This record gives structure tokens, C-alpha cells and sequence, in this order.
RNA sequence: AAACUCCAGUUGACACAAAAUAGACUACGAAAGUGGCUUUAACAUAUCUGAACACACAAUAGCUAAGACCCAAACUGGGAUUAGAUACCCCACUAUGCUUAGCCCUAAACCUCAACAGUUAAAUCAACAAAACUGCUCGCCAGAACACUACGAGCCACAGCUUAAAACUCAAA
RNA sequence: AGAGGAGACAAGUCGUAACAUGGUAAGUGUACUGGAAAGUGCACUUGGACGAACC
């Protein structure tokens, strides 16, 4: 962990600041929610296939037969494969814990930057 | 300064020196050293030419001394670099300090105050009661009250003589 | 003070190698430096292609001059390695071994900061 | 804190700058006549000096410098 | 002038060169080397780079801070020993 | 879209420009600033405060004179967008950024938190911010706006900088 | 006395510059430019944010 000493401006500090944080150092009682990754386009290169065997075959579909079947089949596995994704966000196995059950366990264990 | 030849300040009281091959006195000599080891070798010269104790070191004949030999070379190194800023600070506030340390000898110590001044070539100035700025409206109308007041003298001493004269 | 001389000369034959070094210690005791010891480091493929004179190396000979000389010779010494052919890159430094290693007796571990912030309640 | 005090110094000085470059031919009239003016008050105070003190003329070999031209 | 095929290269085990390929970028993103080409796609000022280095530093201070935490009380996320009292 | 196609890609030769990673380090300097390498010189004061009456510095921008010019880029020109677009977006190029010799002396020059010595005891403490204080000294402040203004004065500065008002107005700021 | 400036009066007109990431973050110095707020270059400031374990 990076040492904090002699890095924000405070009295009895001599050198200028080195770390000028818009919040304070504090660590929150809670952590960032499960941040979604941007969907990218697929089965584009399959796509690609079965368009550019339909420039070669002038879209006669019983040529590309194959190629279709290979780009059809890709489709419905990325889309099996998303709502697979989805049961796996709910599921939460990748991560080490789930946001909901983290922000729990940091319940019980509050920070306490204040004195009683 | 010191002969390139002069042995360094640790060296030279080492028995039988003297003795070693001219090499070695070469590695131990001012030549083969930096510039700090010949403003050393000046500072002991100036201790013992000037202080009653050439141990001692925190008196202030001491430490004038030593601000002197920093000043010295400051001044070297700024006739070489004479756009270092920085040493021109060093050299302005070393000036001050050491016109500071005098004015305390001067009132503590008087004689120790003269030897040090003229062993190490110091002529002490006092401060101007006022620093202002002499602007060119200023200086020309200073000049120009010198100048008339001259002529006053003039006139002053050229009216006696018609007076005697008459008399 | 004490200067050592990391040179790189061109991949020569024996005989040149030779002459090379001879005229850059002859060089350094004529500008004042005393010569203590000449280390070769051997014949080795240079990490970069260097151009030097007009000429790329890709091999260079590795030597070191340990000399005591004065502060002003070291300059001189350094316009001569320039002016010189043979040499494909020449450095004088600060002789390593003369900055005595001070004693480490070990990592200090750094404490967390504390009273960054005040205690009030936020 | 808000910036409505620096948005006012803003205002100001832009507008400022603005009607100096509007009258920047009327402004620089107006201070070489001041810069001549100025010499002259200068050089009367100087003839003061020399009069009051007894001399009829300046002192000899004493010409009163142009201390406020641009030269 | 240095030599070639020697930075920066990855070879491919097998044809797979999806994995290698991986292991590229993983090499450069851990090396740094992404996101500095990225960020030198367009000038940042030095006061926009000095920002931008201290949000940075703050935000792997309260990471691993946080982290440090998380990992502490990971033990303690067992099943609850007195329940019902 | 405009623009370039004496263009683009590889390889080799290739700088008065700028200094990845180290740097998760927090160092040097009075501040401004300083993060490629080597060497030389070198980082005042054996009490503290102290100059706006001086001396010396002071980012960037800018002026003057001679050079360098890869890249960037005010202005300008073109393309685009727009109701318009004197901008945001794209392209090209100049002053300029660099070197040397002088000037200019300004910054949200702010870590808006003065220097030195000391305390954590309590009566801690308006709020927020970066906890509350004590001794000593210097500098500064005294409703808002007029006003980084006018006049006066000083300056190598001439559309400038420093110091800096007043009148009319309001019950606020 | 022709004019400039400030404030009040407060209209109408041309835009929407600032306050939210004010829709190009805002601002300081400075230079150039523009019907106008203003725009851009260079350095600086947070009196902006960067969502604050991994993903
Ligand atoms: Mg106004
Ligand atoms: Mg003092
Ligand atoms: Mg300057
Ligand atoms: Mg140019
Ligand atoms: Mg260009
Ligand atoms: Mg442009
Ligand atoms: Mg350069
Ligand atoms: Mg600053
Ligand atoms: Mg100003
Ligand atoms: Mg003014
Ligand atoms: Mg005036
Ligand atoms: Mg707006
Ligand atoms: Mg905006
Ligand atoms: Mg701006
Ligand atoms: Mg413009």
C-alpha cells in the first residue's frame, strides 16, 4: 500500500501537497455496484463469411448453405450464451462476492473515522 | 591560492609524508582533489594567520573566516556561470551574513574585529541610515543641488575680496 | 579525484586494439591523469547498433581506464575521445568504489497515516 | 466557492482592456502631452532651486536633462 | 537501432493465436505501454498530467485500502454461528 | 468534406526539438520551478523576526536582435456544422514554444493556511475545509460597488506594470 | 463645451457567455481575434468530476 505520510497538505507539513484528493481519504461503507460491461457486436465474423459467400454466390442461399447454418448457429449461441451471462451476474461465481452480500459484510464492520 | 603541490588538509600530518614516492604525493596533493579541498587547505591558512586559536572552530572569527573562503569562491564560480541566479542569492546573503557577524565582532571584540579585517582584506562599511530609491527625477535634482550649492560657495568666497578691498 | 573510463573501441585486430588503447592512456597521462589499471571486459555485440563516424557498429571491445586526474583534464580527455576514430563511444564517470556504501540495517516498515482527518462525524 | 466575485473582475478588466484599445490613439496623445507638461514642471523646479539660492543664471556648464522622453 | 523480433514479441503455441494475442496485450497493459499510447495520442497539459496522476494515486490508495479490508473480513462472511439469539 | 497523391508501407542513413518505464518514490530549491546521461563548480547564517524606503530572483505569455525549426500552434485561409458560427470538429501554415544577448516583472505566483518556539492540557470546536491552540514578531484587513479604475509618482515597460482614490448609488454584499 | 466612464432607471433589440459535466468544465496571467457576451494558443488553479475491491 502506498504510504500516506507527509502526502496531503496539513499543518506541520513542510514540502507542497503531493496528493490533492477531491474526496477524503476515508474508506466508504460500501463498495461500487457490479459495473456492466459494454455489449460488443457479434458473430461478426461469421456474419462476414456468409455475406462475402453471397457476393460470391449472388446471394443464392443454397450454395451458402453451410455458411448460413455456421453464422445462424453462432447467433443463437451468443444469444443463449447472454442470458447464460445474465444467470451467471445473479449466480456472482466469477467475483469473490457479490456487491449486495459485500456492502453486507462492510455493514457489520462499519469504518469509524469518528471517535465515542 | 594554494600550490597544486600542497598536500591535503587530512594528509599532512601524516609522519613520514615526506618519505612516499611523487605519485603518491601527487594523489595527495590539491592537484588531484576538487575545489573544496583547496578552499579547506585556505580556510586552515586564514585560521592561522588570524585566530588567537587555530582549533577552534564555532567562535566567530571562525566563522567569518570561513564565510569568507565560501565567498571567495562563490565569486569564482560566478565569474564563470554569470547567469546562476542561484549562487548570486548564495553569494548576496553570504555577503550580508558576514557584514551581520562583523557588526557582532566589531561591537563584542574590537581588536580580534581589526585583525580580522585586515588579515582577510575586509573593509568594513556601515549600513546608509535610508534606502531609497534614486529615481532619475532624484538623482538629477540632487545633482543639480551640488551643483548650486558649489556655485553659491563660489560667489560667497568672491564677495569678501571687494569688501577688503573697500575696507 | 578518481574517474574511471568506460570505452567502447571498434572491433579491431589485435594490433590496432593495442595502438588504440596505448594512444588513449599516452592521452591520459599527457593531459595529467595516473593510470592505475586498464580491465578488459572483452570483444562483445553492442545492445544497439551505434553510429560512429560515419561507420555503424555492431561489435565493440569494452575496456575500462581507472586514472586519477584532475578535475580539468577530464573535459580534454573527453574532446580528445571525441575527436578520436578508433573509439566508437567513450564515458569517464566517478570511480564506483569511491562512494563507500553506508550500512543498511534494514527495511523500516511505514506505519498507516493517521489524523489526516478530523474525527467529527461525517 | 462560487466565482461570481472573479466574474465581475472578469467583466471589468475585458471591458477595460476593450475601451483602452478603442481610445489607444486619444490615450497616447493625452500622456505624451502629460510626459511634456511633466518636463516642464520638472525643469521649473529645478530654476526654483537655482533662483531662490541667489543665482541670477544656472550653474555653468549645467543643462537640464530631458528625463521623460521616451529618447 | 536495436535489434527486431526481440520486444514486444509473443510467440504462438500451436496456432492458437487468439491466446497469444492475449498475452500480448496483457503484457503491454501490465507494462503500461496501452494506456500510455493512448494517452499520448493527444498532448495533456502538465497541469491536466498532474491531475490526472494524482486522482490515480488516490484512487490506488482507496483501492487497495479497500481491497486490504475486503480480504480482511472475507472470513468472516461464514454462516451465522448464534442464530435465532 | 476539404487537403495530400514528389502519397502510403518496409528497410537504411538521420536533430540547436522533447526527455516512456523508474515514479506505488516525495527528494532539491527562497519562491518561481526542477524527474535522459556524464563531468566541473555548488546548494548562506553555531539564536529568532525583520525592508512596499533597497538589493537579487520570479512560470507562462510578450517585446527587441541574430540563428535553429522535427513537432505543436494564437492569427489567418480553406472544409464542415449551424438560423447565423467571427467558436466547438477537420486540414495547412505564421507569430510563438528552442538557442544566444538584453528587456518585460505579471499568474487561481494558491498548499488562497506568514516566520520562529511550544502544547495536546483542557473551557476542543459557529459551518465547511486540512483539529483546537499558546508565546513572539513582521506584513496585511476594516460594508458592497465604483475599482486589477482616474489622477499623481516610479519603471528599458509607450494598448504596460506597481502603488492607488474620490464623487454619484444600495441596504445590502 | 464635443465627448468618454461609473451607477441608477430599466425598456425594446441581437445572441446565450455563466450557474447541472450549463450542453466545449470554470477560472488566473498574457497574446491575438471577434457585433456582443466571448473564442483560441501557452502555463497554472480546483473555487469540477472521473462513478472510488476485482470485473
Ligand atoms: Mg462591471
Ligand atoms: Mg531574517
Ligand atoms: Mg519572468
Ligand atoms: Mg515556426
Ligand atoms: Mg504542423
Ligand atoms: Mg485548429
Ligand atoms: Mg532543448
Ligand atoms: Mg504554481
Ligand atoms: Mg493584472
Ligand atoms: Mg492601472
Ligand atoms: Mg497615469
Ligand atoms: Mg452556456
Ligand atoms: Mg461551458
Ligand atoms: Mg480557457
Ligand atoms: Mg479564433
Amino acid at each position: 500500500t502506498p504510504s500516506l505520510r507527509g502526502r496531503l497538505a496539513r499543518f506541520g507539513n513542510p514540502r507542497k501537497p503531493v496528493l490533492k484528493p477531491n474526496k477524503p481519504l476515508i474508506l466508504a461503507n460500501r463498495v461500487g455496484e457490479r459495473r456492466r460491461e459494454k455489449g460488443e457486436a457479434t458473430c461478426i465474423t461469421e456474419m462476414s463469411v456468409m455475406m462475402a459467400c453471397w457476393k460470391q454466390n449472388e446471394f443464392r442461399d443454397d450454395a451458402c448453405r453451410k455458411e448460413i447454418q455456421g453464422f445462424l448457429d453462432c447467433a443463437a449461441r451468443a444469444q443463449e450464451a447472454r442470458k447464460m451471462r445474465s444467470i451467471q451476474e445473479t449466480l456472482g461465481e466469477s467475483g469473490s462476492l457479490l456487491p449486495n452480500k459485500l456492502n453486507k459484510l462492510l455493514q457489520r464492520f462499519p469504518n469509524k473515522p469518528y471517535l465515542s | 591560492d594554494p600550490p597544486p603541490s600542497t598536500l591535503l588538509k587530512d594528509y599532512q600530518n601524516v609522519p613520514g609524508i615526506e618519505k612516499v614516492d611523487d605519485v603518491v604525493k601527487r594523489l595527495l596533493s590539491l592537484e588531484m582533489a576538487n575545489k573544496k579541498e583547496m578552499l579547506k587547505i585556505k580556510q586552515e591558512q586564514f585560521m592561522k594567520k588570524i585566530v588567537a586559536n587555530p582549533e577552534d572552530t564555532r567562535s566567530l572569527e571562525a566563522r567569518i573566516i570561513a564565510l569568507s573562503v565560501k565567498i571567495r569562491s562563490y565569486e569564482e564560480h560566478l565569474e564563470k556561470h554569470r547567469k546562476d541566479k542561484a549562487h548570486k542569492r548564495y553569494l548576496l546573503m553570504s555577503i550580508d551574513q558576514r557584514k551581520k557577524m562583523l557588526k557582532n565582532l566589531r561591537n563584542t571584540n574590537y581588536d580580534v574585529f581589526e585583525k580580522i579585517c585586515w588579515g582577510l582584506g575586509i573593509e568594513y562599511t556601515f549600513p546608509p541610515l535610508y534606502y531609497r530609491r534614486a529615481h532619475r527625477r532624484f538623482v538629477t535634482k540632487k545633482a543639480l543641488c551640488i551643483r548650486v550649492f558649489q556655485e553659491t560657495q563660489k560667489l560667497k568666497k568672491r564677495r569678501r575680496a571687494l569688501k577688503a578691498a573697500a575696507a | 579525484p578518481r574517474y574511471e573510463l568506460a570505452l567502447i573501441l571498434k572491433a579491431m585486430q589485435r594490433p590496432e586494439t593495442a595502438a588504440t588503447l596505448k594512444r588513449t592512456i599516452e592521452a591520459l597521462m599527457d593531459r595529467g591523469a595516473i593510470v592505475r589499471d586498464l580491465e578488459n571486459l572483452g570483444e562483445r555485440a553492442l545492445p544497439y547498433r551505434i553510429s560512429a563516424h560515419s561507420q555503424q557498429h555492431n561489435r565493440g571491445g569494452y575496456f575500462l581506464v581507472d586514472f586519477y586526474a584532475p578535475t580539468a583534464a577530464v573535459e580534454s580527455m573527453v574532446e580528445h575521445l571525441s575527436r578520436d576514430i578508433d573509439v566508437i563511444r567513450g564515458n569517464i564517470v566517478k570511480h564506483p568504489l569511491t562512494q563507500e556504501l553506508k550500512e543498511c540495517e534494514g527495511i523500516v516498515p511505514v506505519p498507516l497515516a493517521e489524523k489526516l482527518y478530523s474525527t467529527k462525524k461525517r | 466557492k462560487n466565482v461570481l466575485k472573479i466574474r465581475r473582475r472578469k467583466m471589468n478588466h475585458h471591458k477595460y482592456r476593450k475601451l483602452v484599445k478603442k481610445t489607444r490613439f486619444l490615450r497616447r496623445k493625452v500622456q505624451e502631452g502629460r510626459l511634456r507638461r511633466k518636463q516642464i514642471k520638472f525643469e521649473k523646479d529645478l530654476r526654483r532651486i537655482w533662483l531662490k539660492a541667489g543665482l541670477k543664471e544656472a550653474p555653468e556648464g549645467w543643462q537640464t536633462p530631458k528625463i521623460y522622453l521616451r529618447g | 537501432k536495436h535489434l527486431k523480433f526481440i520486444a514486444r514479441t509473443v510467440m504462438v503455441q500451436e496456432g492458437n493465436v487468439e491466446s497469444a494475442y492475449r498475452t500480448l496485450n496483457r503484457i503491454l497493459t501490465m507494462d503500461g505501454l496501452i494506456e500510455d499510447i493512448k494517452h499520448r495520442r493527444y498532448y495533456e497539459k502538465p497541469c491536466r498530467r498532474r491531475q490526472r496522476e494524482s486522482y490515480e494515486r488516490c484512487r490506488r490508495i482507496y483501492n487497495m485500502e479497500m481491497a486490504r479490508k475486503i480480504n480482511f473480513l472475507m472470513r468472516k462472511n461464514r454462516a451465522d454461528p448464534w442464530q435465532g439469539c
